[PDB]
């Protein structure tokens, strides 16, 4: 039983640009000049806004998606699995877990660098939703998982115990329930044991968030250049305006700020075209989230390489600064053996082919097992169907099969 | 009247102490709505509160369709 | 709207039209102004094919996930969670809209569900006794089997279960009686 991290972004951050503080500063002058090129800055205030009603939609489709919120019982069994590390732990302040407090704490006189730069017009606005409310979604979307199943994203929520669930898990993938109700113990261990394998990676290795900080890295870049784009001359003496004021006569400082004036508007359009594309990519990844989110934690998802390397058994949700992070637990055959087969049994004259496993053999007897686990047992008709004679199939073999009547005749 | 968020300052809204789905958003968890005659600003309620009984041996199975 | 109305800009030149620059300036000095109102009406119509471009991809996104829901949901059924509807998928229509499609599904839901109690193993003549595509439930006084999504309680059998192993390794499991099919006739 395997568990794998899976790191998602989700959002951006909000910025807002205030166009006549970048441009011509606390000079009226240049505040009078600029209402000559028109329209360029309405343009520049409907795009952001766009942009960030569209971060706020992005992450209210991912998350919300429960009508009702759940709690788990106070009491903890379930069946042998700990799940003590994902639950909320009430002691903290933030009503949060273990593994998401270290992945807020993975990823990050003197003048901040926020402050610098609110003081030339760029601006970040907060999100509608505090990280307390997502705690509390990814809280819920966990007790409704644990204690219902899948039944809660179809309708009403009904209990069943974790053993059965597992057990109609096994189902699902190909495995019968036995299985399961005889190593319970030993599933149970192992997925502790992943867990903590989890935990300690989490609290060793510091370079498994790294969508997120490339996120981070990419738009505190894009506001450095921007700011950074204030001190080019652009042809001009200087760029400080006053000083071009005072030197010299109007009829050439109109040169001068005209072209001061087009190199900032060009800068703008850059920024807001740079930003659009990223805000594009950042949606995509939003609704791939989203499809994981309905199609591995509210269900079972025969899709290969989706939900998990492996087998898919089930998903955990975990929030993350501007993303979400997901715990797939999948199973893994191991320990394999080699067999010999025949595609079908020519008894009787007749042909008899499994009706839900594979022949095989052990070198002198012929038994029938399932697909994915070694499990014997004898060729009877209870599990073998016939069709044809044994004349036209490549590759039959002759062996006899056992009827459960005729020992009853008898005695 | 005024109001602090962590947005800014908030004037012309009476703060109340229920929560309803968001009309407005302001932001930090805070939205507006007319409602009452008047303004009012709250804070979002994500929705209904709900507990599921979980035991050892029980099941829930449903015995009608829609 | 916007690119019609950016005509109207003067982008630091004398005059906002084209005539009256040529009609008032000799031909060495009206180029500084025909240069900057041409630079700016260049400038203004590149960024709005710019902007159109992305919005086109955009849509293009959008349809090829309607195409993606056309296949699937309708011309199939899908067993996919929340994709083609809420709940359990039935089938799907589609009709027409300007510039769109709107898709109609049909899906089942349950409802009036009933608490019981149940077990996951039945121990019988020391056997264990498994379900084969049921769940065994119980309303207080005898035992049944039932399929998960309906209620339809049944007699245990051999012919809706099947053992493997003895009855002292399941937890959980309790006590009955399976009802064998082939005894009453032979013995009448």
């Amino acid at each position: 039983i395997s568990v794998t991290t899976e790191i998602l972004p989700v959002s951006m951050t909000k910025t807002s640009v205030d166009c006549t503080m970048y441009i011509c500063g606390d000079s009226t002058e240049c505040s009078n000049l600029l209402l000559q090129y028109g329209s360029f800055c309405t343009q520049l205030k409907r795009a952001l806004t766009g942009i960030a009603v569209e971060q706020d939609k992005n992450t209210q489709e991912v998350f919300a998606q429960v009508k009702q919120i759940y709690k788990t019982p106070p009491i903890k069994y379930f069946g042998g699995f700990n799940f003590s590390q994902i639950l909320p732990d009430p002691s903290k302040p933030s009503k949060r877990s273990f593994i998401e407090d270290l992945l807020f704490n993975k990823v990050t006189a003197a003048r901040d660098l926020i402050c610098a730069q609110k003081f030339k017009g760029l601006t970040v606005l907060p999100p509608l939703l505090t990280d307390e409310m997502i705690a509390q979604y990814t809280s819920a979307l966990l007790a409704g998982t644990i204690t219902s199943g899948w039944t809660f994203g179809a309708g009403a929520a009904l209990q069943i115990p974790f053993a059965m669930q597992m057990a109609y898990r096994f189902n699902g993938i190909g495995v019968t329930q036995n299985v399961l109700y005889e190593n319970q113990k030993l599933i149970a261990n192992q997925f502790n044991s992943a867990i903590g394998k989890i935990q300690d990676s989490l609290s060793s290795t510091a370079s498994a968030l790294g969508k997120l900080q490339d996120v981070v890295n990419h738009n505190a870049q894009a506001l450095n250049t921007l700011v950074k784009q204030l001190s080019s001359k652009f042809g001009a003496i200087s760029s400080v305006l006053n000083d071009i004021f005072s030197r010299l006569d109007p009829p050439e400082a109109e040169v001068q700020i005209d072209r001061l004036i087009t190199g900032r508007l060009q800068s703008l359009q850059t920024y807001v075209t740079q930003q659009l594309i990223r805000a594009a990519e950042i949606r995509a990844s939003a609704n791939l989230a989203a499809t994981k989110m309905s199609e591995c934690v509210l269900g079972q998802s025969k899709r290969v390489d989706f939900c998990g390397k492996g087998y898919h058994l089930m998903s955990f949700p975990q929030s993350a600064p501007h993303g979400v992070v997901f715990l797939h637990v999948t199973y893994v055959p191991a320990q394999e053996k080699n067999f010999t087969t025949a595609p079908a049994i020519c008894h009787d004259g007749k042909a008899h082919f499994p009706r839900e496993g594979v022949f095989v053999s052990n070198g002198t007897h012929w038994f029938v097992t399932q697909r994915n686990f070694y499990e014997p047992q004898i060729i009877t008709t209870d599990n073998t169907f016939v069709s044809g004679n044994c004349d036209v199939v490549i590759g039959i073999v002759n062996n006899t099969v056992y009827d459960p009547l005729q020992p009853e005749l008898d005695s | 009247n005024v109001f602090q968020t962590r947005a800014g300052c908030l004037i012309g809204a009476e703060y109340v102490n229920n929560s309803y789905e968001c009309d407005i958003p302001i932001g930090a968890g805070i939205c507006a709505s007319y409602q009452t005659q008047s303004i009012i600003a709250y804070t979002m309620s994500l929705g209904a509160e709900n507990s599921v009984a979980y035991s050892n041996n029980s099941i829930a199975i449903p015995t009608n369709f829609t």
